């Protein structure tokens, strides 16, 4: 973030779920994503529901 | 309304997403009601024709199946209504309720069929 | 017959509290009404001959 | 907060659960505390559920 003077800057994290657009601004690109290690970021978030992977819903299957 | 498949459900905390239909949370109750009244009239007849010893006293078994189904549905409707926030828990409880209804129908009506073999 | 009815009432109320146990802020309030409904079911099972007379 | 200049400061609202500290940074009392604006008193010790209360208690006790 840039203070009144334009020769220094304070390094603060605006938001962990916000897209990293510029070195002074901070605004999210879309919705429901996480910034990955790629250059683009704020994307690559699939559905968080495994197909028969969790042992929490085996009750319905066995019944 | 819609074919369904409402993807990328927006939560309060944007951490994980869950796949769901368009409006299968609150609209389904309507269809559920379309059967509930039916079940109602059904168990009403089950109370009207409960004194019938015919078919190895099959009217009593019909009435008992109706009582169990109406009880489990009266217990499942408010549960499915108030647990519309969660997806895995709501699906699990509705699945358990459906399986329990089917099991009690197969166990109460087909009780004489299993007894006589 | 009343014992079978009470048992199926138990088997129907068990998943109700099993799924309502989430968000215990409302579970601490629904526990009382669940115990009251169970006591009422047992009262009916016991007083069905008393209710008929 | 103190920017790169010693002349003036920057007004930024920090977390609400922090206490009324000095002009350097707002201080916290820790997990499970809530300060006030009178003397930065973070006690917040209420009861769980009053007996025969109008909130989800009258119906149960009556039945």
């Amino acid at each position: 973030v840039q203070p009144g003077e334009v020769c220094c800057w304070l390094c603060i994290p605006c938001q962990p779920y916000e897209y990293r657009l510029d070195e002074f601004t901070c605004a999210d690109c879309g919705l429901g994503y996480w910034p990955n290690a790629s250059l683009t970021g704020c994307f690559e978030l699939p559905q968080e529901y495994i197909r028969w992977g969790d042992a929490w819903a085996v009750g319905p299957v066995t019944i | 309304e819609a074919p369904g498949t409402g993807k990328e459900t927006a939560p309060e905390r944007r951490e994980v997403v869950t796949l769901r239909c368009n409006h299968r949370d609150a609209s389904m109750l309507g269809s559920l009601a379309y059967n509930v009244l039916l079940i109602a009239l059904c168990t009403l007849y089950a109370f009207k024709t409960r004194k019938c010893p015919e078919n190895f006293n099959e009217a009593k078994f019909i009435g008992f199946t109706m009582y169990t189904t109406c009880i489990i549905w009266l217990a499942f409707l408010p549960i499915f209504y108030v647990t519309s926030s969660d997806y895995r828990v709501q699906t699990t409880t509705m699945c358990v309720s459906v399986s329990l209804s089917g099991s009690v129908v197969l166990g109460c009506l087909f009780a004489p069929k299993l007894h006589i073999i």
